[PDB]
């Protein structure tokens, strides 16, 4: 429930997702907790729709684990869409990732 | 030198000569026989030169081999074929290619 | 007189008689370039009246 | 023929083979007429078709050939 | 103003009520907003054209398109027409909201702006006294 | 895959990945999409278009897969150049017959539509090769599969079904509809289809069916893209007819109004001077008097002709759909009735094309394809070492044959504004100096185009770095009119950021840019002059005391204040009575010489007889404009005399 109220305060600012550079590698570390997960993982889907600047924060090694993630739990689909919100921005796509 | 199963004979004289762009049809499968790929199934001959080194070498050497009407199946050592890094996105690192490889023509 | 009478033709033959002349790409684009503040701003528009009173037909109206 | 040299040589006074916008309205000036430079840079590119901004002589002889 | 062009008091008791229901003091915040600098004949702009012209479209220069500002206090003439004692008095103190605009203040220092702005240019002209359409146009 | 209709979390999850391979292949990943098609093989989706018992879910991700890996690459391509309508004058653009006595199926459409380039999606070592395009299959084949999928479909969702494939009529109707509007826009479909399709939809039923909220949003996208084709045919309608009409005019006119110029005498009293004059003025004056020769037959004739079927029903089927079905979803009553006013207002759509086209011969249509290619390149660069495409783009601009001879088609096409949009985009660096120096080289090309660029520099000033303030000095260099457009305010920013250089080197740049922003001709300009002198009061910033020390004393100092002593030579008043004979601008002639007594013989012998030709010729024009004939001897031989000595010193 800490989580599901964290995952409310992204949702409405764009200050605050923008306000989330720090805390993006810091809860990807926190998401090896693997008990948790979904609460952190509805938390990391709400910055990436709505910072343009968080994609360009989040690299490699935070995207293996996040792959490393789908094998922990098997085939969840709350994970595949963050990978789909990870290739579109708000209007733009980035080529690397 | 890489090792090839001859799948059926065709007229096993006529080997593609060189300086001949190979007129085939292929297919593709993984050690496990996922498959990848199909020139059947774009219903398109691939054509290439011998000697040209627009094929991987593995697939030229196979190619070599064989003979006109003859169709082969080629297990290609990894390292031959793209290797450790595969095709990035496609192969994985080295793993074992099984193509069925069919000529019809030649230049 | 006679020199600066015919000095006079030289002042006017610049912008005489090249006129047009060489470019057909810019003679047809400039017709088009001219077209567009000549030709086009026209009267074909009292159909205003008719459309908004054709919008209230009818629930909500279409114009609403 | 060759007052037609002499008029191309009433603008030409630097001698470099082109008339820059500064000898045609010295000599429009020196006649009476106040040109601005919308009709200086009009009539001194009036003769430019190829682009090079000024005037050249052989456009100033087929323009005299041509008007007369 | 095509709504208002008769004078219409209906539509005059509507625009109050809604501003009294939905209390909105962004509306007259945003109406001197629009109305803070909103056009200037200056005649800086005048001389320069002038000699711009003089030596080398046009027609920019007039209070910056003041036609938008001939429409926008016509759009508040026609806000009270009929003479809406309530509305009249509802422009100067505007007692709904905890915040209020007078904009019958800002309406005198729009004005006071142009009169400024018309007086110099007659100071300018006062000496050369004959009238192109430039100084006619921009009059 | 059958099976999964009640396997709800494999079919769910399945699904997010067909969102999954239909995200990571978005706005062309060519490279990523010849790496999908190995998983997904097309020849596979054609079995997933005909299975009539696929769940909607799977069934609206396989056709919107199909787009995105073969077709959107091309689709957005000719999505971006359908607002540009240029063509080629060529015989069979000239021999269009222009008109019905009306169908949407334009036979002809002798437009640009840039190229149909696949890519065969193969596994040798053609590696960064192929690499660039698309993926390619039988297309010809899935359009036959289409026609046979809608006419099928139309007839049996006419009785209204509770099966259709996906359970709803949505996941029935809309993935086709989809599927054939890009088909529709690639060049596909020639009239025989055309004629076809229309006899599902039009027959003059299928719109006049009821059907379900997004599907007419589909449709309605699906109608603009018809009333587009009317328009392109439209303006290839007009564009033959000017080929004769200016053919005419320009011997009908040009050579009879010669024709009294030679039995005249040479004066130029009233009649020459009408229409000699400027060459657009030209034509303003000859197509001005039109709508008050023995050619105005042509013109009011086909006025009545280009006034203008499917503008009935249209105008219907919006009043209809509003009427009985009162409408969610405002992107469709958006999307509604912006046909709607194009139905009523077909002028004004023609309005804003005719600023946009334009007409080429037919040796030029080579370079354009390419340039149009790297223009559509940029456009799809927009969205994202990235850049790498870029620059081989813009130097391919800077290296095309027809790109000087129509700079007003880049203003044309806009291309300005693209690229300064890049520029914002990369500013919150290598590739800003790539792309300044094609805007540098953008606004020397013409006159007006220079103009475009004018209206930018209260945003372009405000990015000074080190170019950028290279484009707003290169935007000002020679028009007056441009030096006389610009206004104070900006200004004040510009000498903003020379208070900053009280710590400097960086101030070279702004002075070299206010040195062309009153002077610009040959002759300064006053009213530019005045200004900035009376901010350099306010600011300060011995000099000639320190000019040496810098002759001993990183060689950047001597060249900094020989801007500024050149800035206040190109701002004198003037050299004339313009100066003598006036007022107050001889009282700018004593604060500026107040703060500079004069000192300046280390300006003139110190380095003039060895960094020497820079800033004493600076120097020059400082007491040649603001400042008696001993010292027109009293200075002389201190420079002239190692000009005679070091002449033949090479
Ligand atoms: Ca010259
Ligand atoms: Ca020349």
């Amino acid at each position: 429930s800490l989580y599901e109220l964290l995952a409310a305060l992204i949702r409405g600012n764009r200050k605050n997702c923008a306000q989330f550079s720090g805390s993006l590698d810091w809860l990807i570390s926190r998401l090896e907790r693997l008990e948790a997960s979904s609460g952190i993982l509805e938390v990391l889907h709400c910055v990436l729709v709505e910072s343009p600047e968080a994609l360009n924060i989040i690299k490699e090694g935070h995207i293996k684990s996040i792959i490393s993630l789908l094998d922990k739990h098997g085939r969840n689909h709350k994970v595949l869409d963050v990978l789909c919100s990870l290739c579109v921005c708000h209007g733009v796509a980035v080529r690397s990732n | 030198g890489v090792e090839i199963e001859t799948i059926s004979p065709g007229d096993g004289r006529t080997f593609p000569k060189k300086g001949q762009t190979c007129v085939v049809h292929y297919t593709g499968m993984l050690q496990n026989g996922k498959k990848f790929d199909s020139s059947r199934d774009r219903n398109k001959p691939f054509k290439f030169r011998i000697g040209k080194q627009e094929v991987i070498k593995g697939f030229e050497e196979g190619a070599a081999q064989m003979s006109l009407g003859q169709r082969a199946k080629l297990t290609c050592t990894p390292d031959v074929a793209y290797g450790a890094t595969g095709h990035p996105g496609v192969i994985p690192p080295n793993a074992t290619l099984i193509f069925d490889v069919e000529l019809l023509n030649l230049e | 007189l006679l020199s600066k009478q015919r000095k006079r033709a030289v002042v006017a033959c610049f912008r005489m008689a090249p006129l047009y002349n060489l470019p057909r790409h810019r003679a047809v684009n400039l017709f088009l370039q001219g077209y567009e503040k000549s030709w086009i701003e026209t009267e074909e528009h009292y159909f205003e009246d008719k459309l908004i009173e054709d919008l209230a037909k009818p629930r909500v109206d279409p114009l609403h | 023929i060759a007052e037609f040299k002499e008029a191309f040589s009433l603008f030409d006074k630097d001698g470099d083979g082109t008339i820059t916008t500064k000898e045609l309205g010295t000599v429009m000036r020196s006649l009476g007429q106040n040109p601005t430079e919308a009709e200086l840079q009009d009539m001194i590119n009036e003769v430019d078709a190829d682009g090079n901004g000024t005037i050249d002589f052989p456009e100033f002889l087929t323009m005299m050939a041509r008007k007369m | 103003i095509a709504i208002l062009n008769g004078g219409n008091s209906t539509v005059q008791q509507k625009m109050l009520e809604y501003l009294k229901e939905k209390k909105d003091v962004g509306f007259f915040q945003s109406l001197a907003g629009l109305m803070q600098s909103c056009s200037v004949l200056d005649l800086n702009a005048f001389e320069r054209q002038n000699k711009a012209e003089g030596l080398g479209g046009s027609g920019e220069k007039v209070l910056q398109d003041d036609e938008f500002t001939c429409d926008l206090f016509r759009f508040l003439q026609l806000l009270c027409e009929g003479h809406n004692s309530d509305f009249q008095n509802y422009l100067r103190t505007q007692t709904g909201n905890n915040t209020t605009v007078n904009i019958i203040i800002s309406t005198v220092d729009y004005l006071l702006r142009v009169q400024e702005s018309i007086s110099d240019f007659y100071w300018y002209y006062s000496g050369k006294d004959v009238i192109d359409e430039q100084g006619q146009r921009n009059f | 895959i059958l099976e999964l209709t009640e396997q709800e979390e494999l079919l769910k999850f399945h699904y997010h990945t067909l969102r999954l391979y239909s995200a990571v292949c978005a706005l062309g990943n060519h490279r990523v999409a010849h790496a999908l098609c190995s998983h997904v093989d097309e020849p596979q989706l054609l079995y997933a278009i005909e299975n009539k018992y696929m769940p909607g879910l799977l069934r609206a991700g396989y056709y919107d897969l199909l787009i995105d890996i073969h077709l959107s690459s091309y689709a957005t391509a000719r999505l971006m150049m359908n607002n540009e309508f240029i063509v080629p004058m060529t015989e069979e653009t000239k021999s269009i017959t222009l008109f019905p006595d009306g169908l949407p199926g334009i036979g002809l459409s002798t437009s640009l539509r840039p190229r149909m380039q696949f890519s065969s999606p193969s596994f040798v070592s053609i590696n960064n090769e192929c690499y660039q395009y698309s993926p390619e299959f039988p297309l010809d084949i899935l359009k036959a599969k289409t026609i046979q999928m809608l006419t099928e479909a139309v007839q049996e969702g006419s009785l209204h079904a509770r099966d259709p494939v996906g359970g709803t009529t949505e996941f029935l109707f809309v993935p086709l509809i989809k599927l054939f509007y890009t088909l529709l826009i690639m060049g596909i479909f020639h009239n025989e289809d055309l004629k076809h399709i229309l006899q599902l939809i039009e027959p003059s039923g299928l719109l006049q069916m009821k059907l379900p909220e997004p599907v007419k949003l589909q449709m309605c996208l699906l109608l603009q893209y018809l009333c587009d084709c009317q328009v392109r045919h439209r303006i290839e309608a007009i564009v033959a007819f000017s080929d004769d009409f200016v053919a005419k005019l320009q011997d009908n006119q040009r050579f009879r109004y010669n024709e009294v110029m030679q039995a005249l005498n040479c004066p130029c009293p009233e009649e020459i001077r009408d229409q000699l004059l400027d060459f657009h003025e030209d034509l303003m004056t000859h197509c001005g008097i039109e709508l008050d020769l023995t050619i105005r037959g042509r013109l009011l004739s086909l006025v009545e002709k280009v006034t203008y079927t499917l503008q009935q029903l249209i105008s219907e089927t919006m009043v209809r759909w509003a009427q009985e079905s009162v409408i969610e979803d405002p992107e469709l009553v958006r999307a509604m009735f912006v046909l709607l006013h194009r139905q009523y207002d077909g002028i004004g759509g023609l309005v804003r094309a005719l600023p946009k086209t334009y007409t080429i011969n037919g040796v030029s249509v080579e370079d354009t394809i390419n340039l149009l290619a790297s223009l559509g390149q940029i456009r799809s660069l927009l969205s994202v070492e990235e850049e790498k495409l870029m620059i081989r783009g813009l130097g391919d601009i800077m290296n095309n044959k027809v790109f000087y001879q129509h700079p007003n088609l880049m203003r044309a096409l806009g291309m300005h504004e693209t690229v300064m949009e890049v520029m914002v985009n990369v500013l919150g660096p290598k590739m800003v100096a790539n792309c300044c120096r094609f805007l540098c080289y953008f606004c020397r090309i013409s006159r007006q185009n220079q103009k475009a660029m004018f209206d930018h520099l209260s945003y372009l000033l405000e990015n000074s770095s080190v170019t950028p303030l290279d484009v707003a000095a290169a935007s000002v260099m020679d028009n007056n009119e441009l030096a006389l457009a610009l206004r104070e305010p900006d200004l004040e920013k510009v000498v903003r950021y020379l208070a900053g250089c009280g710590l400097p080197v960086e101030g070279e740049r702004y002075l070299d840019f206010l040195r062309f922003a009153v002077f610009c001709n040959g002759e300064s300009v006053e009213e530019n002059a005045n200004v900035v002198v009376r901010l350099l009061i306010r600011r300060p910033e011995g000099l000639l005391a320190a000019m040496e020390e810098a002759i001993k004393i990183g060689n950047a100092i001597m060249t900094f204040y020989a801007a500024l002593i050149d800035l206040l030579g190109r701002c004198a008043p003037e050299m004339h009575l313009i100066h003598a004979a006036k007022g107050e601008a001889i009282r700018i002639r004593s604060i500026l010489r107040s703060l500079i007594p004069l000192g300046d013989l280390v300006g003139v012998i110190s380095i003039a007889f060895q960094f020497c030709p820079d800033h004493k010729a600076a120097m020059v024009l400082f007491l040649d404009r603001v400042y008696v004939q001993d010292f027109l001897l009293h200075l002389l031989e201190v420079g002239f005399l190692p000009d005679l000595r070091a002449a033949a010193s090479l």
